[PDB]
């Protein structure tokens, strides 16, 4: 657990990296947000055309 | 209509800022400095 | 710095010397330079002892 300082310093940069991978998976869903919203403008147009 | 100041003089120092810091962050995130790259 | 118009994105090199010259501002390593002459005065001063 002396050696486990270096090795938790480790998880501590992982912890980083993760914190890195999750603020770009809420940057992609904020681009999912978006995208999806047109998405559903698009097949909102398309059920205003069938009805 | 009116015409506002608009500061060259603020944005030339931000450009110099900007340009300025451009190249700084060497840490480990970098997306960020990527990011600081497309500004 | 920029993309030239012959299409290259180069950095210019004015912000690459200002960048330098921050590194010869702060990495530079003064404060190194003092930390490690108190390095040298530590060891000294044990070897020293060490004499005795």
């Amino acid at each position: 657990v002396s050696s486990q300082r270096a090795l938790q310093t480790a998880l501590e940069a992982l912890s980083l990296s993760f914190s890195d991978i999750g603020i770009r998976m809420v940057d992609a869903e904020s681009a999912l947000n978006h995208l999806d919203f047109m998405w559903l403008s698009v097949l909102n147009q398309i059920t205003e055309s069938q009805i | 209509l009116s015409y506002p100041d608009i500061n060259f003089k603020i944005f030339s120092q931000g450009v110099k800022n900007i340009s300025h810091l451009a190249q700084f962050k060497t840490t480990g995130v970098e997306v960020l400095q990527e990011k600081a790259l497309r500004v | 710095g920029g993309e030239l118009s012959s299409g290259d994105k180069v950095n210019g090199l004015e912000p690459q010397v200002k960048t330098k010259y921050d590194l010869m501002e702060k990495s530079n390593m003064r404060k190194s330079i003092k930390e490690l002459d108190e390095k040298i005065k530590e060891k000294r001063q044990r070897i020293e002892q060490l004499k005795k």
